[PDB]
């Protein structure tokens, strides 16, 4: 058998910037049938790199690929805006099934911005209909790691809330994410206060918007 | 199987005194269903120039076998027929790779890099890839597959040395 | 005469059921390449399906679907196939169509696999009104809740408002219902005066809410 494993997970690089993504195979392979692609959101993937270091049919030269036995390379040496995407690796060997690497992000790396939290307390007509979501909104932020924590009536939350985030802008290449926490209508009128604590690179210490009410 | 070497000029006749309006050199190599020819033309009064040449009995891209073929033959360039050539084509995957080992000069023993195998206008199975010294680009080459069964390859390659780019012609057969 | 390769028969399947996918291609000639099915679940990496070479000697199937998947072409209607039974929820994804040449050079567009047992149901619409608004700016919203199957799409003032609006991916539930917000930040001076509207369009429900959000 043999499995592809990529690294990093994500790499974030300024444009211009030089990019270096690693796959390593689990047995030696022939360089003919390592192959790289590129992929972004809503598309289909896109052949990059074929046979280990031969470019595709009309595809930058800024694209280059190396490597053989077990270590294969995609780099790229001057980051376009339109090559941040997600690069995956690929066994293609005409004599054996074929596997995919678990794939690379290169994200646009920026200016550290803090999020702009809110809280959103649900909505009338959602109680009517027994279920209480509270919505934590985090705004315009970068790096993408953030921590959100619940605290209903001082109690920290686990196990209630799902957290969403959206793709780096176009724009200003910041990211935006969601926790929403749900609870019955019962749950949510047993307590009063409900606290929303964001940790981030941006932020001194955690910042904590709440609400009171229900 | 040799290569052939010959000189040549072209002359014209003008006032009883021939005239040499240009002179060189051609290499030809002859495999069973296909053929090259290298060649090197010099003005004798934009100068000089490399003239190649390749036919043969095309295989066709919709009659290929299943799997995968290995090639050996000769690489020559002007002076150099000494040249040998190496080629893998794995048909299931459409693409081809090899290598030329074995010129007197260094630089012309290149890489033939990974190049895709598809069909030209007359739907003839064709290879066209770069060249490489090292990692670094050095030119291009074009490969043709000849014979029912693609028994045969021929076809030339390009080598950037210094300033001046030489010309190799290639030509193989199937191990056996 | 460029290569197009277009996937169809994506579709709702209850788990433990069965879907023949298709594959057209054109632009080339079609007996004389190798194909592949790759396949993409939702927020996931590539995940390669199954090989079959040009006069179908060959063939290869992934570890994930090797038994209940059988994959197969015909070349005088120019088509790829791929048979699935015994569909579960982890094979909801979209199907690539791909050719070999070189490498998987030429991808269809895809076509959407969803496997499960809920029902259809369009959203319920809930507001995230603005409150006290960190500064200049106020962020509102819609809550886009309890819908099946995906997609769902949301508009902000019919389309005349698109900067400062993010739409989060919406999320599977533990009820087998997706859930999504979408949220726009507006500057505060213009609650009073400027009316917000999310339009949120589900079509296989043929569901359509335009929710007026105001601050409360």
């Amino acid at each position: 058998e043999i499995v592809l494993t990529q690294s990093p997970g994500t790499l974030s690089l300024s444009p211009g910037e030089r990019a270096t993504l690693s796959c390593r195979a689990s047995q030696s392979i022939s360089s003919s049938y390592l192959a790289w692609y590129q992929q972004k959101p809503g598309q289909a993937p896109r052949l990059l790199i074929f046979g280990a270091s031969s470019r595709a049919t009309g595809i930058p030269d800024r694209f280059s690929g190396s490597g053989s036995g077990t270590g294969f390379t995609l780099t790229i040496s001057r980051l376009e805006p339109e090559d941040f995407a997600v690069y995956y690796c690929q066994h293609y060997d005409s004599s054996l099934p074929m596997t995919f690497g678990q794939g690379t992000k290169v994200e646009i790396k920026r200016t550290v911005a803090a999020p702009s939290v809110f809280i959103f307390p649900p909505s009338d007509e959602q109680l009517k209909s027994g279920t209480a979501s509270v919505v934590c909104l985090l705004n315009n932020f970068y790096p993408r790691e953030a921590k959100v924590q619940w605290k209903v009536d001082n109690a920290l939350q686990s196990g209630n809330s799902q957290e969403s985030v959206t793709e780096q802008d176009s724009k200003d290449s910041t990211y935006s994410l969601s926790s929403t926490l749900t609870l019955s209508k019962a749950d949510y009128e047993k307590h009063k206060v409900y606290a929303c604590e964001v940790t981030h690179q941006g932020l001194s210490s955690p910042v904590t918007k709440s609400f009171n009410r229900g | 199987d040799k290569v052939s070497r010959f000189d040549f000029i072209r002359q014209i006749e003008v006032d009883g005194q021939l005239i040499t309006l240009e002179s060189g050199e051609f290499q030809i190599y002859k495999q069973d269903h296909s053929a090259v020819v290298a060649l090197q033309i010099e003005k004798i009064n934009q100068r000089s120039f490399l003239v190649s040449g390749l036919g043969g009995e095309h295989t066709a891209f919709n009659q290929l076998p299943d799997g995968k073929a290995e090639y050996h033959g000769k690489a020559f360039s002007s002076d150099d027929a000494g040249g040998k050539l190496t080629y893998t084509i794995d048909f299931a995957a459409k693409q081809g790779h090899g290598k030329i080992e074995h010129l007197k000069t260094p630089e012309q023993n290149v890489e033939l890099a990974a190049a895709e195998l598809k069909a030209d206008e007359k739907s003839h199975a064709v290879i066209l890839g770069d060249t490489r010294y090292g990692s670094e680009e050095k030119g291009t080459y074009h490969l043709a597959l000849f014979g029912d069964r693609a028994q045969e390859i021929a076809g030339s390659a390009t080598v950037k040395i210094g300033e001046k780019v030489h010309e190799i012609g290639i030509a193989g057969k199937q191990l056996e | 005469a460029e290569v197009q390769l277009v996937e169809s028969g994506g579709n709702l399947v209850q788990p433990g059921g069965s879907l023949r996918l298709s594959c057209a291609a054109s632009g080339f000639t079609f007996s004389s390449y190798s194909m592949n099915w790759v396949r993409q679940a939702p927020g996931k990496g590539l995940e390669w399906v199954s090989y079959i070479s040009s006069s179908s000697s060959t063939i290869y199937y992934a570890d994930s679907v090797k038994g209940r998947f059988t994959i197969s072409r015909d070349n005088a209607k120019n088509s790829l196939y791929l048979q699935m039974n015994s569909l579960r929820a982890e094979d909801t994804a979209v199907y690539y169509c791909a050719r070999v040449a070189a490498g998987l050079k030429d991808w269809g567009q895809g076509t959407l696999v969803t496997v499960s047992s809920a029902s259809t149901k369009g959203p319920s619409v809930f507001p995230l009104a603005p409150s006290s608004t960190s500064g200049g700016t106020a962020a509102l919203g819609c809550l886009v809740k309890d819908y099946f199957p995906e997609p769902v799409t949301v508009s902000w003032n019919s389309g005349a408002l698109t900067s400062g609006v993010h739409t989060f991916p919406a999320v599977l539930q533990s009820s087998g219902l997706y859930s999504l917000s979408s949220v726009v930040t507006v500057p505060s001076s213009s609650l009073g005066t400027q009316t917000y509207i999310c339009n949120v369009n589900h079509k296989p429900s043929n569901t359509k809410v335009d929710k007026r959000v105001e601050p409360k």
